[PDB]
C-alpha cells in the first residue's frame, strides 16, 4: 500500500 | 557539482524544493555526498526527499507503459517501457552507490545507520518491483537484508515511537506484502509496530506525539487495505 | 532521435503524454518535426502540449526563485535562478527554431499557419515573461508581431468560434495585460472575441458548442479578474 | 490571467 512520504505533508 | 562549495549545493537543494525541481534537487545533493563528509539530520531528509520524488515519478511512469504494454500482449511500447526502466534503475544505482560510498561505512550514530540502511532496503526494493526471474531474486534478497539490519539496531537503539524507526517498519511491512509474497509477515509487523508505539505514546511531548501518530494512521491505513 | 521512425516517434510522444513524462515527449517531438514533412491536426497538438507542459514547469520554478530573489534583496538565490532562467530561454529557443525551420513557411492552411504564429507569440511571451531592459523590447515586439500576423489570418480565414481562433484571443489579450502593460487592449479584445463568438454559437454542433464555449469561458474568467 | 491549456482538461 502506502510507503512514507518524503515530507509529513 | 565539484567547484561548488557544500554549503551552495545544500542551500541550493533547499530552493529546488521549493521550486519543486527534484532532478536539480537530488544533483545538488548527490554532489554534496560526494564532498566526503557525514550528512546531519536535516541533510538525510534532504537527500531522501530529492531521490524520492525523482524515482516515484519513474515508478509512476514504469507502471502506466506496463499496464499499455500488459494490455498490448509494434515494438514501441515495449522499448519505452524499457527506456523508462533503464533511467529507474540508474538513479537506483546511483542511490545505493552513494550510500556504500561512504555513508552507511561512516553512520555510526543509531539514528544515521538505520536511516541510510532504511534507504538501501527501498532502493532495493524499487529495483525488484522492474526486475524478472533470477536477478529478482538477489535483489529482493538484498531489499530484505538491509531492512533487517536497520529493523535489529532500531529495536535495541529507539523508543518504539521514534519516527524512523515507524517509517522503516511501513516499508519494510511494504516490502512484506508487495516484493516478498509474504502478506501475512507484512500485516503482523504493521500490527506490531502500531501496538508498541500506541503503548509508548504516553512518554512523548505534543509534538514527538503529533508526528508518531501520523506515521501510525500510515500503518493502519494499510492494514485497513490488507485485512 | 535521427534513427527512429517518424510514426515511431508520434506513438511515443503519446505513450510520454499517457506516462506524464513531458521532457520525453517535446524530445520525440522535436525528433518529429526535424524529419521534415508538415504536421498533422493532431500531431502538432502534440507538439504544443509537450513544449507547453514542459516550460509551464520551468515558469512556475522561476517565478518560486524570482519570488525568494527579491525577497532577499549570498549569490545562490540569484545564481539558481539564473540557471532556472537559462533552461527556460533555451526551451523557448528550441521551440522557435522548429517554428523557423520550417514549420512556419511550410504552412499555408489558415489553421496549421495560425496554429504556429501562435506558438511563436506565446514562446516569445515567455522569453519576455524573463526579460529586462532593451532586450525586453526587441523580444516584446516578436511576439506582438507574430500574434498580429494570426490574428491578422483568423479573422479573414476562421469562423468567430473556431477554438484555434479564440484561444489565439486568449493568449494575445493576455500577452496585452501581462506583457504589454496595456489592460485596456486587453479587456476590449476579451470582450469583443466573447460577443463575437457568442452570436456564432448557433451555427455549431453539440460538440464544437462545448468546445467554443469551454473557451469562452476562459475569456469570461480573465474578464472577471481584469475588470 | 490564464492562456490556452494544452489539453480541453
Ligand atoms: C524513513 C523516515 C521516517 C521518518 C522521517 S521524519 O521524521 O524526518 N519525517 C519526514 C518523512 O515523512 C514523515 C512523515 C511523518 C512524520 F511524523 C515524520 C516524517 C524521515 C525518514
Ligand atoms: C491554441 C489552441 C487552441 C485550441 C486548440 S484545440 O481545439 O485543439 N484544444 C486543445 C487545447 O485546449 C483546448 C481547450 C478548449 C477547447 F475547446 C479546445 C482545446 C489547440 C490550440
Ligand atoms: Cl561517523
Ligand atoms: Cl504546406
Ligand atoms: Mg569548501
Ligand atoms: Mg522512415
Amino acid at each position: 500500500a502506502g510507503s512514507i512520504p518524503g515530507r509529513r505533508s | 557539482m565539484g567547484s561548488m562549495e557544500r554549503a551552495s549545493l545544500i542551500q541550493k537543494a533547499k530552493l529546488a524544493e521549493q521550486a519543486e525541481r527534484y532532478e536539480d534537487m537530488a544533483a545538488f545533493m548527490k554532489g554534496a555526498v560526494e564532498k566526503g563528509e557525514e550528512l546531519s539530520c536535516e541533510e538525510r531528509n534532504l537527500l531522501s526527499v530529492a531521490y524520492k520524488n525523482v524515482v516515484g515519478g519513474q515508478r509512476a511512469a514504469w507502471r502506466v507503459l506496463s499496464s499499455i504494454e500488459q494490455k498490448s500482449n509494434g515494438p514501441e511500447v515495449r522499448e519505452y517501457r524499457e527506456k523508462v526502466e533503464t533511467e529507474l534503475q540508474g538513479v537506483c544505482d546511483t542511490v545505493l552507490g552513494l550510500l556504500d560510498s561512504h555513508l552507511i561505512k561512516e553512520a555510526g550514530d543509531a539514528e544515521s545507520r538505520v536511516f541510510y540502511l532504511k534507504m538501501k532496503g527501498d532502493y532495493y526494493r524499487y529495483l525488484a518491483e522492474v526486475a524478472t526471474g533470477d536477478d529478482k531474486k538477489r535483489i529482493i534478497d538484498s531489499a530484505r537484508s538491509a531492512y533487517q539490519e536497520a529493523m535489529d539496531i532500531s529495536k535495541k537503539e529507539m523508543p518504539p515511537t521514534n519516527p524512523i524507526r515507524l517509517g522503516l517498519a511501513l516499508n519494510f511491512s511494504v516490502f512484506h506484502y508487495e516484493i516478498a509474497n509474504s502478506p501475512e509477515e507484512a500485516i503482523s509487523l504493521a500490527k506490531t509496530t502500531f501496538d508498541e508505539a500506541m503503548a509508548d505514546l504516553h512518554t512523548l511531548s505534543e509534538d514527538s506525539y503529533k508526528d508518531s501518530t501520523l506515521i501510525m494512521q500510515l500503518l493502519r491505513d494499510n492494514l485497513t487495505l490488507w485485512t
